[PDB]
RNA sequence: UUUCUUGCCGGAGGUAGAGCUACUGGAUGGCCGAUGGGCCCCACAGGGUUACUGACGUCAGCCAAACUCCGAAUGCCGGU
RNA sequence: UUGCCUCCUAAAAUGUAACGGAGGCGCCCAAAGGUUCCCUCAACCUGGACGGCAAUCAGGUGUUGAGUGUAAGUGCACAA
RNA sequence: GUUACGGCGGUCCAUAGCGGCAGGGAAACGCCCGGUCCCAUCCCGAACCCGGAAGCUAAGCCUGCCAGCGCCGAUGAUACUACCCAUCCGGGUGGAAAAGUAGGACACCGCCGAACAC
């Protein structure tokens, strides 16, 4: 199930600082370095708003088409610097990568459907690291939760994990663990 | 109430209260969380209104994380007297909070009881805090 | 007093050189051990005043 | 009413007296301390309370010899 | 396969050879001038090396494994002696009379001392 | 390549190493100004009181 | 001119910050699961069942004037 | 409370105040001084009559978490 | 000069360590055999010390390959900061981390000796 990348341009930055990021972020953009086995930290700011969008689109983790001053790449989303406050993407980091390359990743669990009504379901961890290609690379992976019997736990070794992607996690990470919803007489016998 | 067993020194420094908060930013635990947007000392007298005020609403099932401790003692010298004669004994608890500090985390299944919670425990606390999900 | 101050003498010419001190509970026969004696010349035997 | 505490003791001027470069006399002490902060280098001598001194004249220069960071004398040419 | 679990004696020998070597390294080492003598010793040949520890090198050399050496029908201990005979007629070839005895890390005496009186008598004054 | 330094503000209140850097490079009223090579020396002699003068290149 | 300023060069630090599975302490929630808890067959042997309490460990998020695997800017010493 | 010593405050040189925060000292050892040589602990697992986690024995893992007369700090496994 | 060699060293002493797999015994390095003699055990020829060459690559040593653990580690961003603006907010110019990522690394250099055509 391959990825369409996503096509974005990008400009290489003039002169590096802080002032020089403090005012292109002023200005709607995003600074950010490509790297990988190109071997060249290469120093690029990006369109803020389709920087945001495309992240929307397809998450943190998904191939883009960067456009370097005509030069045509393949990136993929390596981390992205966030303000705490804010909440704007500050920095971007982008490995080059190509077609048929494995690549380490982290992809973001979102547990799925109701449970059954006496207790409540709470996850744990809610990444799980996969091997997978760089076209391949899915934004979100879903775990099953439809009426468990009683409390019980769940790991990333019994995961529905997609065609042609690996486990890195050990096998036994839980993830989503079912727990019995506190009772009246258990509810507010903790936290003091 | 929340009070540490023991602290090494029990008479310290008020505890810098400046910057943003760099550890401990982010709701891990439940999926709605309360994050806080101002400097200040949270007593264990805030925490237990507010854990017993996000209690009160939900009442049903639902965790409540505490993920701030009052560890941090702020002393009081006794009442008339004058200065000096060293510093006071130790009499309330503290924990020292950033702009930035997830507070309290709530996991609930549904939404608008969850938020009005969490709204409930806001107004407790004597700093502006926003609730925060599990999303970017 | 348990570690008092004494004096040590040399026995070829009766001058006392070094004083030091020396656990009277522990040590409570005279001292005595081979000093340096300025006027001998040499290393000579040094006992308690 | 009272402190059980407000005694502390003089301080005792510890620290590097000579840095790197600086060219000293043949047993100008360079560095006081109390344990072996800095331990003896080349042409570099220990005092009795843990204090370097130096061997000959020259210039200071510091180094590190095998996880130990060291002070030695470096004989600067006559002119 | 048998999986071996136990240290071997030539373990504990060799690194606490070189453990007492070392210790005793702390306070010998060589100039040009005064070089130092240091002693290597198997159960079949004893080594000498005279190091000038300014640069690393060596001076002079000889073991017993040499023709001559090998051409006595003695003992060990007249080994050692040639050994301490040929090494000072080395140095001193070599332009040199004082030294200091790097014992190596084995204790002083046997053919060690051998040699080492050896070279005291044959003119190497330490 | 050099440069001219005039000296607009004053100099109460002033720091002591920026009074000392303008006594360096030669200027001690206001309005007064100095012609003096584009060096790194100068550079700097300007960086510390950049606030106290305004300088403009010859030519 | 030894003074002072600026540039460059040679230094020693443990502050701001940060980190803590790098120590000393605090400290949140999970996970497995003891030892010690109770019971059966029936012995106080032995075995397993059970809200057990749940050593240790481990996953993730944290905290410190008298914590530090780390760690600046400035200032300071010298030279030029 | 008043002299001395150690740490934090003390803002990475030194120095730095308060009826600021914590403790020690007014000794001890004829070896616990000098030199020469030799060795590596604490803890943990396994195997052993008393003997139990624990006492001494044996095997292993163990680079410093033990110890250093005596507070604290700086040191010390090259060993102090 | 060649060396699946032996020593003595050096390096802001792990980019060198730990672990794993596969080899070697020319001389050497070892183990190994014995306690007549120097010397030795707070008892023990186990260690140390002295003599010997029946057996060995099983170790130690060294060689080659593995990045699993430990180690090293940018660029960029950020934190913090000097100075300067600036009516609190905040900004500009210089310096710039820690953590993390890309990755690196199964050390390198030197001087003597051994055997070998010499
Ligand atoms: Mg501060
Ligand atoms: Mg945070
Ligand atoms: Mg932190
Ligand atoms: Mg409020
Ligand atoms: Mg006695
Ligand atoms: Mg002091
Ligand atoms: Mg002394
Ligand atoms: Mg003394
Ligand atoms: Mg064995
Ligand atoms: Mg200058
Ligand atoms: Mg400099
Ligand atoms: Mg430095
Ligand atoms: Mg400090
Ligand atoms: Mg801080
Ligand atoms: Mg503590
Ligand atoms: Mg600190
Ligand atoms: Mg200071
Ligand atoms: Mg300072
Ligand atoms: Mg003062
Ligand atoms: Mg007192
Ligand atoms: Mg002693
Ligand atoms: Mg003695
Ligand atoms: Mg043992
Ligand atoms: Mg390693
Ligand atoms: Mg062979
Ligand atoms: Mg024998
Ligand atoms: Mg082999
Ligand atoms: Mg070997
Ligand atoms: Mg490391
Ligand atoms: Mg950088
Ligand atoms: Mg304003
Ligand atoms: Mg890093
Ligand atoms: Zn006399």
């Amino acid at each position: 199930t391959a990825n369409i990348p996503n096509k974005l341009t990008a400009n290489v930055r003039t002169r590096t600082g802080k002032g020089a990021s403090r005012q292109a972020r002023r200005d709607g953009k995003v600074p950010a370095v490509l790297y990988g086995h190109g071997t060249d930290p290469q120093h690029l700011e990006l369109n803020a708003r389709d920087f945001a969008a495309v992240l929307r689109s397809h998450g943190t983790n998904a191939i883009l088409t960067l456009d370097i001053e005509g030069t045509e790449q393949l990136a993929l989303t390596k981390a992205l610097d966030v303000h705490p406050i804010r909440r704007n993407i500050q920095h971007a980091d982008l490995l080059v990568v190509q077609r048929g390359e494995k690549v380490t990743v982290e992809v973001t669990v979102l547990v799925e459907g109701d449970a059954t009504p006496g207790t409540l379901v709470t996850q744990d961890a809610n990444t799980i690291e996969i091997e997978a290609e760089a076209l391949s690379i899915p934004e979100q992976l879903t775990v099953s939760v439809e009426g468990v019997e009683a409390g019980t736990q769940i790991t990333a070794g019994q995961i529905s994990l997609p065609e042609g992607v690996n486990l890195i996690s050990d096998p036994e990470l839980l993830v989503v663990n079912v727990v019995e919803a506190p009772s009246a007489e258990a509810l507010e016998e903790e936290g003091a | 109430m929340l009070i540490p067993r023991k602290v090494k020194h029990r008479k310290q420094h008020h505890p810098e209260q400046r910057g943003i908060a760099s550890g401990g930013t982010s709701v891990s635990f439940g999926d709605y969380g309360i994050q806080a947007l101002e400097h200040a000392y949270i007593t264990n007298r805030q925490i237990e209104s507010a854990r017993i005020a996000i209690n009160r609403h939900i009442k049903r099932g639902g965790k409540v994380w505490i993920n701030i401790f009052p560890d941090r003692p702020l002393t009081k010298k006794p009442a008339e007297t004058r200065m000096g004669s060293g510093k006071g004994s130790p009499e309330w608890w503290v924990a020292n909070v950033k702009p930035g500090r997830v507070l309290f985390e709530l996991s609930y299944p549904d939404e608008k009881t969850a938020r009005d919670a969490l709204t409930r425990a806001i107004h407790k606390l004597p700093i502006k805090a926003r609730i925060v999900t599990r999303e970017e | 007093d348990v570690r008092p101050k004494i004096t040590l003498a040399c026995e070829v010419c009766k001058h006392r050189n070094y004083i030091t001190k020396k656990n009277r509970r522990n040590d409570p026969d005279r001292l005595e051990i081979k000093k340096f004696c300025p006027n001998c010349g040499t290393h000579q035997p040094h006992k308690e005043s | 009413s009272s402190s059980r505490n407000g005694r502390d003791s003089a301080a005792q001027r510890l620290g590097v007296k000579r840095f790197g470069g600086q060219v000293v006399k043949a047993g100008e002490i360079l560095v006081r301390q109390r344990g072996t902060h800095f331990h003896p280098g080349v042409n570099v001598g220990r005092g009795g309370d843990d204090t370097l001194f130096a061997l000959a004249p020259g210039a200071v220069e510091f180094g590190a010899k095998r996880g130990r960071k060291t002070v030695n004398i470096v004989p600067v040419a006559r002119p | 396969a048998h999986k071996p679990v136990g240290q071997n004696i030539s373990e504990v020998r060799r690194n606490a050879r070189l453990r007492r070597h070392a210790r005793l390294r702390k306070k010998v080492a060589g100039t040009a001038e005064v070089p130092r003598l240091v002693v290597n010793r198997s159960a079949r040949h004893i080594h000498v090396q005279l190091v000038n520890d300014l640069n690393g090198t060596t001076l002079a050399a000889a073991s017993s494994i040499e023709a001559d050496v090998r051409a006595i029908d003695g003992d060990k201990k007249a080994h050692s002696v040639r050994v301490g005979q040929l090494i000072a007629e080395r140095a001193k070839a070599a332009g040199v009379e004082t030294v200091v005895f790097d014992r190596g890390g084995y204790t002083y005496g046997g053919r060690i001392a051998a040699l080492a009186d050896a070279a005291r008598e044959a003119g190497l004054k330490f | 390549a050099e440069l001219k330094i005039t000296q607009v503000r004053s100099t109460i209140g002033a720091r002591w190493k920026q009074r000392e850097s303008l006594r360096t490079l030669g200027l001690k009223k206001i309005r007064q100004s100095v012609v003096r090579e584009d060096n790194a020396q100068t550079r700097g002699l300007i960086n510390t009181v950049h606030h106290l003068v305004e300088v403009e290149e010859v030519g």
